[PDB]
């Protein structure tokens, strides 16, 4: 936190916890709704956390709606987190630096704007003021031999 | 001959020749080579004794013997011819590798209009998720100047082809000197008088932006504390001896030329002055924004080593954010040592030993100082597009000016011989010249550019300017001089000339120039070899490595090629007048 | 929302109430906390539509 909002920065009390372990669960629910088309009710009470500490790094996992011995295998998980995590952030006011979830890493966005090569562009048109120049001054060289 | 006009002018070519490159460029790059304050106290000592009475000498013999650089000393005695020969073969040396700056400063100049700034965010890598290798290990602008602008090879002996963007930029900058020179020296006083009145109004604006950025005065406490531990290294004064010799041009035979024009009834004496003082001064103005632009990089740089240290122990140990500062800093380092030795037995090889007081020193050591530092503090202002544009503007301006000066300097003796402007216009002189400069100039843009440059920035400059202005001494004071010469009289009128230039030009420079000679000689030849600073990208720090064979032949050859065309004048003449 | 995100604008599916009522539950888990000194477990199931 004291790192991404410097200041403003609120505190981490189970409030907190609490409005994380639903936001998953919301973007688990729509994970299961645009990709295998089901209809599965994860509540805040199927994202179990544990070590929770200073750092405030914790690990979780996530179970079927009501039965315990079935755990979302991880590979699902962090694709619904990767569908949703634009939409995570902001809840918090992080900024995808100070969320790290430590498997996930963003790739999005490469550079290739310059439709014209600018420089090239600069560089020609200078070179014609100046031979224009060492063209003319010859000819009145020329005019006054 | 062609004359002057309203006189003002005289001494603002004089201070256009002088206020050059040698200035904002070489001296910060020189100051810090050997440790700021250890190369000032040698610059002034020089200065007040070695820099203004030669100066003085050069202008009163281009003046009295009304000629150019060969006819000056060829009416003194015969058997003296050749010191013209070599003052012209100096200056060619010279502005052969002196335009290829004003071509990397046009390059720079070019790419400043994008956006963002292509020296302001590193490309990404091979899968779109981080910056390049170069680009961590070495900051942005680093990457740009060796490997966007250069390509630079890790080794001298590894070459190639030659380079296409930079090679182009050269053709430009020469087209433009070759386009400005077209109204021979005796005319260009429009031209020279622009240079320096624009470049004063844009340092003080980069000394207010400088003297604000947060940080800026750790480089002015390590630009200007003096180490007595230097004060032996020989190359430090002897690069302080020819820094001087170049800055001023006392050899390249040119300020000869300059107060050889001007009508005969000036006051020399207070044109020396006025131009030597000057010159030192604005050095010393530019070595205060320099180093202190250069400070803050410093500081930023030791804030990071402070930053992600104390976030690695942050993210091992554990710990509550926010926790670590810079007191905190070593709080806690201590007290993780006593509390978890089981993995502070491991990480502690790691924790990056950087203290500020050698990221201040090794930071952007190289022939680059002027170009990977005004960066640092243009990728950190408000628009910077405009104000990267004055930037690089003044050093373009500064180097245009002081290729007119050599180009009129080696055009002068070539545009008097009866035989030569007989049968080629005086268009098609300044032409040749150009052209076989440009096509010349075409070794220092491959992919090995930089050492070239390296070398014959180091050696022959310095090193026949040094040689030379020891023998126009013992030839103006023991051979004809003192005598005939202070018989200056009718020729200004200044009555004398003071028993602090007798002295000075007659008995002193020419024992310390001899004395730093061999004071420089006794180290060269018992080092071994020498060693110049390659790239080596796969680390992003230069390294050292000797130099191979034919490299050292050519720094060889252009100190012979340069100094040992008197002896071989003198030669001529004893074997010339025998039937 | 296609007045205030114009585009980009996602769409409000059952989803979305679930999130609505969860933030509306927790708002007034932080108001009982730092008000009246007390701790009450509201949930997702007690704001009524
Ligand atoms: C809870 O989830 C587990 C899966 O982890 C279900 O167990 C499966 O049960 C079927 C038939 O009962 C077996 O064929 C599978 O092999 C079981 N899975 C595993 C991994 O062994 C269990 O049925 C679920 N509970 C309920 C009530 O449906
Ligand atoms: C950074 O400094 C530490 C301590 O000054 C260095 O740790 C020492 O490393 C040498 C090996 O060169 C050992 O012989 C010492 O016993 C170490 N000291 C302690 C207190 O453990 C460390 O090597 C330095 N880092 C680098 C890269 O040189
Ligand atoms: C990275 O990019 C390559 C294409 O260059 C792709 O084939 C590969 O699967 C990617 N790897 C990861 C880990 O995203
Ligand atoms: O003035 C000259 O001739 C060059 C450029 C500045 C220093 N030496
Ligand atoms: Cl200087």
């Amino acid at each position: 936190l004291k790192s991404a909002l410097g200041d403003k920065a609120y505190e981490w009390n189970d409030n907190e916890m609490y409005l994380f372990r639903s936001s998953v669960a919301y973007a688990m629910r729509q994970y299961f709704l645009k990709v295998k088309n089901q209809m599965i009710l994860f509540g805040e009470e199927d994202v179990r956390v544990a070590n929770l500490k200073p750092r405030i790094s914790f690990n979780f996992f996530v179970t079927a709606p009501k039965n315990v011995s079935d755990i979302i295998p991880r590979t699902e998980v962090e694709k619904a987190i990767r569908m949703s995590r634009s939409r995570i952030n902001d809840a918090f006011r992080l900024n995808d630096n100070s969320l790290e979830f430590l498997g996930i890493q963003p790739t999005l966005g490469p550079p290739n704007q310059p439709p014209v090569s600018i420089w090239l562009i600069v560089f020609g048109v200078v070179m014609g003021v100046i031979v224009v120049g060492i063209v003319i001054l010859i000819f009145t060289g020329i005019r006054d031999r | 001959r062609p004359l002057w006009a309203n006189s003002l002018q005289f001494v603002f070519a004089c201070i256009s020749y002088a206020v050059g490159l040698g200035n904002v460029w070489r001296f910060p790059y020189l100051c810090q080579m050997y440790g700021g304050g250890s190369f000032l106290v040698p610059y002034i000592i020089m200065l007040i004794v070695e820099g203004m009475p030669l100066l003085y000498l050069e202008l009163a013999v281009g003046q009295r013997m009304r000629q150019g650089s060969i006819g000056a000393w060829r009416t003194i005695s015969p058997y003296l011819s050749g010191v013209g020969v070599a003052s012209v073969v100096v200056s060619f040396f010279l502005s052969m590798y002196y335009n290829v700056i004003n071509a990397w400063a046009f390059w720079y100049l070019f790419h400043s209009f994008q956006d963002p700034l292509p020296w302001s965010v590193c490309p990404l890598n091979g899968n779109h998720t981080g910056y390049d290798e170069e680009c961590e290990k070495a900051s942005s602008t680093q990457y740009f100047w060796y490997r966007k602008t250069l390509n630079i090879s890790p080794s001298l002996q590894e070459n190639g082809g030659v380079q296409w963007e930079p090679a182009l930029c050269l053709l430009l900058a020469w087209l433009v000197v070759y386009l400005c020179i077209l109204r021979g020296t005796e005319s260009t006083g429009k031209v020279v008088y622009f240079t320096a009145s624009l470049p004063y109004c844009v340092l003080i604006i980069y000394l207010i932006r400088g003297l604000t950025l947060h940080g800026a005065t750790n480089g002015l406490m390590y630009m200007f504390t003096p180490k007595i531990e230097q004060l032996a290294n020989p190359k430090a004064w002897i690069n302080a001896a020819t820094q001087i010799f170049f800055s001023l041009g006392l050899g390249f035979g040119s300020l000869i030329a300059f107060a050889s024009y001007n009508e005969p009834s000036n006051n020399c004496q207070k044109h020396a002055i006025i131009v030597s003082l000057i010159n030192s001064f604005t050095s010393i103005f530019a070595s205060i924004v320099t180093f202190s632009i250069y400070g803050f990089k410093a500081t930023f740089n030791y804030e990071n080593c402070l930053k992600k240290v104390s976030l690695l122990l942050t993210n091992t140990f554990d710990l509550e954010d926010g926790f670590l500062t810079a007191s905190n800093l070593e709080q806690v380092k201590g007290y993780l040592a006593s509390a978890y030795p089981s993995k502070y037995s491991e990480m502690f090889p790691q924790i990056k030993n950087c203290s500020l007081e050698s990221e201040l020193d090794t930071a952007v050591q190289g022939t680059g100082l002027a170009f990977i530092v005004y960066t640092e503090a243009i990728k950190n202002m408000e628009v910077s597009q405009l104000w990267s544009v004055l930037y690089f503007f003044m050093l373009l301006m500064l180097g245009i000016g002081s290729m007119l000066g050599n180009t009129a300097a080696i055009l002068t003796p070539l545009t008097d011989s009866k035989i030569i402007s007989s049968h080629l216009p005086k268009e098609a002189i300044s032409g040749l010249v150009c052209l076989v400069n440009c096509a010349i100039g075409m070794v220092f843009t491959m992919e090995a550019g930089n050492y070239w440059f390296d070398i014959f920035n180091d050696y022959a400059a310095t090193l026949s300017l040094l040689l030379i202005v020891l023998v126009e001494t013992i030839a103006v004071c023991y051979v004809y001089g003192l005598r005939r010469f202070e018989s200056d009289l009718k020729a200004m009128t200044g009555r004398a000339v003071s028993w602090y230039w007798k002295v000075m030009w007659a008995g002193v420079s020419p024992l310390l120039i001899v004395s730093l000679f061999v004071f420089y000689l006794s180290d060269y030849i018992l080092t071994g070899t020498l060693k110049y600073q390659a790239w080596d990208a796969s680390q992003g720090q230069l390294v050292t490595k000797d130099y191979p064979a034919y490299a050292l032949a050519v720094i060889g050859l252009l100190v012979a090629s340069s100094t040992m065309c008197i002896p071989l004048a003198a030669l001529g003449t004893f074997v010339q007048r025998r039937l």
